[PDB]
RNA sequence: CCGAGCCUGGUGAUAGCUGGUUGUCCAAGAUAGAAUCUUAGUUCAACUUUAAAUUUGCCCACAGAACCCAAAUCCCCUUGUAAAUUUAACUGUUAGUCCAAAGAGGAACAGCUCUUUGGACACUAGGAAAAAACCUUGUAGAGAGAGUAAAAAAUUUAACA
């Protein structure tokens, strides 16, 4: 006694989930302050024509940044020394 | 399953909560209009 | 794992923090080898920096072996006799350092689970908690519906 | 189907009462707005996602900031509800290039220039 | 010496016997001992609070199985506080 | 103490109080183990990490009468 | 039905919740919501839901 | 920490229960009246800068 | 402190010997409350490796008294182990055949459901009436309160309460009544 | 528990995110001397200088271009003057 | 052990078919479709990966994009950010399930089937009882520290002159 048809959460005949109390309150307490947010990001502080052409000469300067980091790529360097170093293996005292 | 079908098509969680949430809260004074009045 | 391996209740050897503290670390005995690649650091800590750790630790004794040995040993033992063997087969001499620092440091006594992180031997103040601690008294002691 | 939600402009007109009671002065506005992301970005949109990684906030509970102009309130009205966001306040004024280093945050939005680390 | 309290180290014999010699070396009246609290006195674990008690007023105070071993630890309590010996004394000082 | 304690708002001030400690030991915490695996997919790791600690005893406790 | 919706106490209207969109509630919610807020649900009509 | 101290030294943990008590008090006197009053001593709080 | 090792132990770790009466009181809170001093969360020392219980008596369980209609809609079932032996009881009869049943049942529900159940139930005493076996109305401690009030009657009452309340409306002379 | 309290009296929801007891020494030493900074500490400050320089670019750029648009609506004005001079 | 014997050789017969496929550690990584004696497969495209050259790449602001007879969309400077294209080299995926939404078929049935926008799953964790697909939540460790997220169903019913 007591089955449910089928899956539990799915198809034409479920398990009816119910809202509690708990729920309410969270959600209220997000919904304020998705309200507050719609407040503040009300009354902007500048206009589109004030704020068009200030800051692409900052986003220039990142991406030949950019440019350049890409472009540089080629292998490292390569020395006597770090070749040589595998030598002091057969080191002893004498 | 539909859209629209003959039964109550169960909905989901969020929108339960939202329609749960969403009443008419009838507005009453703190006493009754009909003792003290 | 934990129930496979034993533990132990933290403890220090003879409440060395109390008094004046001691190096606990009794003795090094290196054992390396004159040929080898695998005894090259070895041979280069022995070279630089034995010395200045010898100097450093007075109180410490260092033992040297120099004898063939396909592999660099170090034994370690301390005041309790606990004894700690160590392989630096192919070891830089950086790693060798901080490895013979963390032996100076450490203690003698074997590394394996602690059950608490601290030790009290006078923990309870104001009286050891029992059931009596937060009711009252009766009237020259009567239990609950006894007359006399 | 599910589809990029237009916003109505008339959603964001504040009214006087309020003005009144998030004491946000509409004459001398702010200049920038500290974010906050509070909600996943699993279950949620390939767009919005993508748009709040590019204004750089793939850390939780991390107040960053941006500017308040409309290009950008664009995308944060696309992504408003992932997000607290609060304008800055400073009673100090800007920091000065000594007070670098002696700056700290506040839960109120507050930024003080001086942290001298003890009370009053 | 730090962590081991005395009767550990010294034991006695006649604890109430040597306090009530020792109460009146300091000239003070013998002490009664009385059962302060008790619980399952006939179950098979008794347990009894016994206090000394000198002029209607307290010195130590000892739990026990039963009333004697609660009667000679409250006087090994009483010697500890007399020879200030109490495990909530002044630790020694370096 | 005994009879009587001392808090902080929310610590206590620094002169009012002088807590000594020593350190009497550094070491590797012995070796704890790290494995990840799955069901059917041959997804299997292992590692093991050996985290360092300190061991400190507290020498004595005094209080100053600045109150 | 239009004193209740003028006189309900409640600041949270399904009709303010979906144009806004605050929690991605389009999501669950289908386009017809929006001229059938809350008193539609297929064929029904709840008068008293506002 | 409350554990243990509420364990080894109860005599603290009955203190720090009063104070719980009286600031409970503390609390209700505000919510009767939040302002236009005396705030209480102990739910009094200390300002960092 | 001050006190020796073993006895400190002892009295920390004993056992207690807690009454309760059970006159008109609601079996649900009494469980709830035996529950918890059978566990022994009352006592801070409280781990589940450590057996820390207390025993309990309970007095007057024929006296109890539920809340709602539950005498009626309530039903005590279980099934004896033949076929057709799945037998249910009300709680009226349940208590008319043993009046301790209900709030034994009702502790063995309220405590966790591991094998120190049954040890717990052991520790846990019950008495339909106010009389005891001289052992366990001797070796008590403490009778912790109820957890309600119990309503007043109007041949309780006193005059004095009556007198001071005061009276509501004026009848018209001309009513039978 | 508490944090919104601590939010509403101004003080961070967790006690670990800044405050007295979180940005203090944890220790020094017993003849007095300061402590070097903690790693923790030292990234916590670093990050916090660099939300600074931002906030302050930030706000350069943004009076840049208001000031850029004055004085482009200068230009607007001046060059009208100009027409009309004509 | 005869729908046509047993033995040997070709013969290691072939098999889009089943099964199996060995040491440690790390990173990136399920992604439109077309043709096929073709739908248990394969080839190409797409996606994915690797190493390099180059520069624009994603979001997008006004304006712009039909007569017939709705949610949105395309392009798109700025701004926010750092990716994208091309080149060289292959492999593998290419029999898919639920939910929300727009539709069709069906019975306005299906844990039904088929397309489209999106999400999750086939990756870890907490919760709804166990629960793939529901809600919170992702970059990985040691802690005998702390603050939060989603997170517990409410209902009792009819007198009448
Ligand atoms: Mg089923
Ligand atoms: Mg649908
Ligand atoms: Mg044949
Ligand atoms: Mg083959
Ligand atoms: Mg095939
Ligand atoms: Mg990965
Ligand atoms: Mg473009
Ligand atoms: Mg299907
Ligand atoms: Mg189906
Ligand atoms: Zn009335």
């Amino acid at each position: 006694r007591g089955r449910i048809p089928g899956r539990q959460w799915i198809g034409k005949h479920r398990r009816p989930r119910f809202v509690s109390l708990r729920a309410k309150q969270n959600m209220i307490r997000r919904l304020e302050i998705e309200a507050e947010n719609h407040y503040w990001l009300s009354m902007p502080y500048m206009t589109r024509e004030q704020e068009r052409g200030h800051a692409a000469v900052r986003r220039r300067e990142a991406f030949e940044a950019i440019k350049a980091a890409a472009t540089s790529k080629f292998p490292p360097h390569r020395f006597i020394a770090d070749q040589l170093d595998h030598l002091n293996v057969t080191k002893k005292w004498s | 399953s539909k859209a629209v079908t003959r039964h109550r098509r169960v909905m989901h969680f969020q929108r339960q909560k939202l329609m749960a949430v969403t009443e008419y809260i009838p507005p009453k004074p703190a006493i009754h209009p009909s003792c003290l009045p | 794992t934990a129930r496979g391996t034993p533990s132990r209740f933290l403890a220090s050897v003879l409440h060395n923090g109390l008094g004046r503290y001691v190096q606990q670390l009794q003795r090094l005995s290196f054992s390396v080898s004159r040929d080898g690649a695998s005894s090259r650091g070895a041979r280069e800590f022995v070279e630089r920096e034995v010395i200045d750790f010898a100097r450093r630790n007075p109180g410490v004794v260092i033992y040297v072996n120099s004898r063939p040995c396909c592999v660099p040993r170090v034994v370690a033992e301390y005041l309790n006799g606990a004894v700690r063997e160590e392989s630096i087969h192919c070891k830089s001499v950086e790693e060798i350092s901080t490895l013979v620092q963390k032996l100076a440091d450490q203690s003698g006594l074997d590394v394996i689970r602690i059950r608490k992180p601290f030790h009290t031997d006078n923990p309870s103040i104001q009286g050891q908690w029992h059931p009596f601690t937060n009711k009252p008294t009766t009237f020259r002691g009567l239990r609950p519906r006894e007359v006399q | 189907k599910f589809t990029r939600s237009r916003i109505p402009e008339k959603v964001f007109q504040a009214s006087p009462e309020d003005h009144e009671k998030y004491g946000g002065d509409p004459q001398n506005p702010h200049k920038l707005h500290i974010v906050t992301r509070i909600k996943s970005t699993r279950r949620r949109p390939y767009w919005e996602k993508d748009i709040i990684k590019m204004l750089g906030l793939e850390k939780a509970h991390t107040p960053q900031v941006h500017k308040n102009i409309p290009s950008v309130n664009a995308k944060l009205k696309v992504v408003k509800h992932l997000i607290r966001i609060k304008p800055l306040k400073l009673p100090q004024g800007l920091p000065a290039e000594e007070n670098m280093s002696n700056t700290c945050l506040k839960s109120t939005g507050e930024l003080v220039v001086q942290w001298h680390l003890k009370p009053v | 010496m730090t962590g081991k309290e005395l009767f550990e180290m010294w034991k006695i014999i006649n604890p109430m016997g040597l306090l009530v010699e020792e109460l009146k070396k300091r000239n003070v009246s013998a002490p009664e001992s009385r059962l302060t609290r008790q619980s399952g006195g006939t179950t098979a674990l008794p347990l009894y609070f016994v206090g000394l008690y000198c002029d209607k007023k307290l010195i130590a105070e000892g739990p026990g199985e039963t009333v004697l071993v609660a009667e000679e630890e409250a006087a090994r309590v009483a010697l500890r506080k007399l020879y200030g010996f109490t495990e909530n004394r002044r630790p020694w000082n370096y | 103490a005994d009879n009587f304690t001392l808090l902080g708002k929310p610590l206590l001030g620094k002169d009012l109080v002088r807590v000594e400690a020593t350190v009497i030991e550094k070491t590797e915490s012995w070796p704890r183990i790290i494995m990840r695996f799955r069901k059917r997919k041959n997804f299997k790791k292992k590692r093991i990490v050996t985290t360092p600690q300190t061991v400190l005893r507290i020498n004595s406790i005094e209080i100053a009468p600045c109150l | 039905q239009e004193e209740r919706e003028r006189n309900n106490q409640n600041p949270w209207t399904f009709e303010r919740i979906a144009t806004a969109n605050m929690l991605g509630i389009r999501k669950v919610l289908s386009p017809y919501d929006l001229t059938h807020k809350g008193k539609y649900w297929g064929k029904f009509y709840m008068p008293k839901r506002v | 920490v409350l554990a243990d101290l509420a364990i080894y030294e109860p005599k603290t943990f009955k203190s720090l229960a009063a104070l719980a008590s009286r600031r409970r008090h503390e609390g209700f006197a505000a919510a009767l009246g939040d302002g236009k009053e005396p705030e209480g001593i102990f739910s009094r709080v200390v300002q960092y800068h | 402190s001050s006190f020796s090792r073993a006895p400190q132990q002892w009295a920390t770790f004993a056992r207690i010997w807690y009454l309760l009466d059970g006159k008109m009181q609601p079996p649900g809170k009494l469980a709830a409350m035996a529950s918890i001093r059978l566990q022994g969360l009352h006592k801070p020392v409280y781990h589940a490796l450590s057996d820390c219980g207390d025993h309990v008596v309970i007095m007057n369980t024929r006296h109890i008294a539920f809340s709602g209609n539950k005498w009626e809609q309530k039903v005590y079932s279980s099934h004896t182990g033949y076929p057709g032996g799945f037998r249910q009881v009300t709680a009226a009869q349940l208590h008319l055949r043993d009046p301790v049943a209900i709030v034994k049942l009702a502790i063995y529900g309220m405590l966790p459901k591991n094998l120190h159940r049954r040890t717990m139930m052991e520790r846990l005493h019950l008495f339909p009436d106010e009389y005891i076996p001289e052992d366990i109305l001797k070796n008590l401690v403490e009778e912790l309160p109820q957890p309600r009030k119990i309503p007043k009657r109007l041949d309780e009452y006193t005059q004095e309460e009556i007198d001071a309340f005061p009276r509501l409306w004026t009848p018209p002379e001309d009513y039978r009544l | 528990a508490g944090g919104q309290w601590r939010l509403q009296q101004g003080l961070a929801a967790n006690p670990s995110g800044y405050g007295p007891l979180t940005e203090l020494p944890d220790w020094s030493y017993a003849d007095g001397r300061p402590a070097p900074p903690m790693k923790g500490q030292l990234r916590r400050k670093a990050e916090r200088e660099t939300f600074a320089r931002r906030v302050v670019l930030l706000s350069q750029e943004m009076d840049a271009g208001l000031q850029a648009w004055q004085l482009r609506q200068q230009k607007l004005q001046e060059e009208q003057r100009k027409q009309e001079n004509a």
